[PDB]
RNA sequence: UUUGGUUCUAUUUUGUUGGUUUCUAGGACCAUCGUAAUGAUUAAUAGGGACGGUCGGGGGCAUCCAAGGACGUUUUCAUUAAUCAAGAACGACAUAAACUAUGCCGACUAGGGAUCGGGUGGUGUUUUUUUAAUG
RNA sequence: GUCGGAUUUCCAACGGGGCCUUUCCUUCUGGCUAACCUUGAGCUUGGCGAACCA
């Protein structure tokens, strides 16, 4: 696919078939689960969470060890953000584009960069709108932008 | 994209039957892919087939006989009536004697010619023979 | 007591088994306590073609990983216990039906109660100590479908004396033919 | 084909091709019918005693001749060990 | 939540009876053991 | 060829393909359980390590990421779990 | 099946028509008791995002700044997607023989070698510190 | 078995219904209580409401 370029490259994970994984893993499970909340508390996202779990110890997705997923026990811990992960690296994304703007005015492929990047991000406000992780009446604009990183 | 899986699968068996191979394998294997192939099997036109399954969405591996000529979808799905059945048999099959039209019923998918049997129409889903 | 081990039926050979239960209770002090919470809501009796019966026991659902920390062992002394015979330990599990167009909304119904989930949740359940590596289904030109079960290599010196069992107490339970293959 | 009681009609009913088991038209001008003499006991091949093998034009000008042929000769038991079913 | 308060405590009450169970396990020998 | 399993293809090629289009997908890289001098404390990593790796007890690196497969360090004595 | 409290309506009758009620009959609201296997579909050779080493005569500014593709991934989301009237940005004011004179997305179908970026393996070659890791 | 018409115990095919396999495929007041454990001796005195409705 890739909206807002021309490749095609295929480049991605492949989960093993094993549900049930992986026979020589110790731990518990209320063990990686105080853990992500140990390392959530800390302030990081769940991406960052996966990979330092999958290289630090031994974990190959948090789904196949617990019963559920990342955010899943993150929200029911009531450690979930306001706004979730995708969605907050591509504003602050937007707003250092914006801030290169305002800092150099001729960066003329920066403002096609940044219409592209603010088409994803109302492409991603209208799904989570449309789901209601988001209230509706949201809406990105770039001063409520400029604070809404945090 | 990716739209109509069975188009992809039915394409995928007519290149491999021109090119006169006997095994064809189908990425991503929806119940419609199952049951065309299981009224194409009864029929004598192609044979045993495999439901490989990984945690996705299954690959199906087909022994293709020499009987096959034309295997086709039709899309999208229209409204058949009584009278669209052999409209559309004179519209799109060969001959008179041999030849099938897949359409989808409430009760199943099947034949044309057990269709008239059962007296049922529904929505046509494409042809083999 | 035989009576505590039974969960709800009572029948003679349940009961038998709750005494062969209770016996490797009070002996081996090291699994003792392991193996004293648990219950078996039922027993089946499944005939196979070798003419060595099968036990089919049917635990609760929650209780399966006290059975799966001991399972090997518990097996053995069952084997060992009772002449002619293959046990296998089984989770009752409930299959609610698929709703239709007519009738009243019951709930939602969940992905872990339908069918095929619970199918393939006892055929894992067979065979516990081997892993299932992959899954076919032969479709036969007469229209029958036999489902190939893949195990992996490791380990099936525990199992590989029961698989014709395991392919009769799955085509009472399901209905469905299968086989069994080691890629090695 | 037939009518409707006896009288065998369908002058020319064609042979089909051994590999892809499709029929071989009249003017297939490339397709061709291997014989083989088979062997009783003696290391000798008998006059009149064969058997035959037709391929169509198409298999034979993709080149894929040889495979099939291949396949049908250790089908029938006369070959050993050169075809694989896995490639 | 009444259902998760009963499963915590089956849960709780069969952690309790298993420990129990244990200390008369470990206070009997094992002739398997020896044997 | 036009006659082939494709049910059963050979070891060598299965191996021989990406990842992705093999019979089923599945991931060709792997675990390592890994001891550091000094201390035991057997640690567990994997292949494609992405981040600095180190002992929870001390700061003794193992492994740097690297675009593919990283590279561990010089003394190390990894086994593949 | 139950056990509380609140509230509303109500026939046969109690000796009659009206008036105060109780049990009962039927609601609706509230409380905590017990029943259940308590309850969330995969993670599409779909897509977005994080991460790691890179790669590019990409861009701007001055003489550093952010962005992007591919690769790798047992990381995260979960169908967020394809094409697009109106509208908008850029375009040697809105043009061209703006061309591959060939719209975009998706699948399949014969080959062969060279080349560019990445990755895997080979006790392969060479260099360092003969020898390691690199390259 | 009638003098080119038609039947029955029958091998088969084709579509239907009912029941069981974890599979309610809404139920309350009423009546017919229906198919009634209802059996009087080989056609009698008494089961569950839709198969009939409100």
């Amino acid at each position: 696919g890739r909206m807002h370029s021309a490749g095609k490259g295929i480049s991605s994970s492949a989960i093993p078939y094993s549900r049930n994984a992986p026979a020589w893993f110790k731990l518990s499970s209320e063990s990686v689960i105080e853990q992500i909340v140990k390392y959530a508390r800390k302030g990081l996202t769940p991406s960052q969470i996966g990979v330092l779990l999958r290289d630090a110890h031994g974990v190959t997705q948090a789904r196949v060890i617990t019963g559920n997923k990342i955010m899943r026990i993150l929200k029911s811990n009531g450690l979930a953000p306001e706004i979730p992960e995708d969605l907050y690296y591509l504003i602050k994304k937007a707003v250092s584009v914006r801030k290169h703007l305002e800092r150099n005015r001729k960066d003329k492929d920066a403002k096609f960069r940044l219409i592209l990047i603010e088409s994803r991000i109302h492409r991603l406000a209208r799904y989570y709108r449309t789901v209601a992780v988001l209230p509706p009446n949201w809406k990105y604009e770039s001063a409520t932008a400029s604070a809404l990183v945090n | 994209t990716r739209s109509s899986v069975l188009a992809d699968a039915l394409n995928a068996i007519n290149n491999a039957e021109k090119t006169g191979k006997r095994q064809v394998l189908i990425r991503p294997s929806s119940k419609v892919i199952i049951k065309f192939l299981q009224v194409m099997q009864k029929h004598g036109y192609i044979g045993e087939f495999e439901y490989i399954d990984d945690h996705r969405s299954g690959k199906i591996v087909v022994q293709l006989n020499g009987r096959l000529n034309k295997c086709g979808v039709i899309s999208p799905r229209f409204n058949v009536k009584i009278g669209d059945i052999e409209k559309w048999t004179a519209n799109l099959l060969p001959a008179r004697q041999f030849g099938y039209v897949i359409l989808t019923t409430s009760a199943g998918i099947m034949d044309h010619e057990e269709a008239r049997r059962k007296h049922v129409s529904g929505k046509i889903l494409g042809f083999v023979y | 007591p035989q009576a505590k081990i039974l969960s709800q039926a009572p029948t003679e050979l349940e009961l038998q088994v709750a005494q062969a239960f209770v016996e490797l209770e009070n002996s081996s002090p090291e699994l003792k306590a392991e193996l004293r919470p648990l219950q078996f809501k039922s027993i089946r009796e499944i005939d196979v073609a070798g003419g060595k019966k099968a036990l089919a026991i049917f635990v609760p659902v929650p209780s399966l990983a006290g059975f799966h920390k001991v399972q090997t062992k518990l097996t053995r002394e069952l084997e060992k216990k009772f002449q002619d015979r293959h046990v296998i330990f089984l989770a009752e599990r409930r299959i609610l039906p698929k709703p239709s167009r007519t009738s009243r909304q019951v709930q939602k119904r969940p992905r872990s109660r339908t069918l095929t989930a619970v199918h393939d949740k006892i055929l894992e359940d067979l065979v516990f100590p081997t892993e299932i590596v992959g899954k076919r289904v032969r479709y036969l030109v007469g229209g029958n479908k036999i489902q190939k079960v893949l195990l992996d290599s490791k380990d099936v010196q525990q199992i590989d004396y029961k698989l014709e069992s395991f392919q009769a107490v799955y085509n009472k339970l399901t209905g469905k033919q299968i086989v069994f293959e080691i890629p090695s | 084909m037939e009518n409707d009681k006896g009288q065998l009609v369908e002058l020319y009913v064609p042979r089909k091709c051994s590999a892809t088991n499709r029929i071989i038209k009249a003017d297939d001008h490339a397709s061709v019918q291997i014989n083989v003499a088979k062997v009783d006991e003696e290391g000798r091949a008998i006059p009149g005693e064969y058997v035959t093998y037709a391929l169509s034009g198409y298999v034979r000008s993709r080149g894929e001749s040889d495979d099939s042929l291949n396949r049908l000769a250790q089908n029938d038991g006369l070959l050993k060990n050169v075809w694989s079913y896995s490639r | 939540n009444r259902q998760k308060e009963r499963l915590a405590k089956r849960d709780a009450a069969i952690a309790k009876m298993k420990e129990e169970a244990a200390l008369e396990a470990s206070k009997q020998p094992d002739l398997k053991k020896m044997e | 060829v036009l006659v082939q399993d494709l049910l059963h293809p050979t070891a060598a090629s299965e191996a021989r393909k990406h990842k992705l289009k093999t019979l089923v997908q599945g991931p060709r890289s792997y675990f390592l359980d890994v001891k550091c001098p000094g201390c035991l404390n057997i640690t567990t990593v994997f292949s494609h390590a992405q981040t600095a790796v180190t002992c929870e007890s001390c700061s003794t690196i193992l492994c740097t990421p690297t675009g593919g497969k990283a590279k561990l360090s010089e003394g190390t004595s990894f086994r593949r779990k």
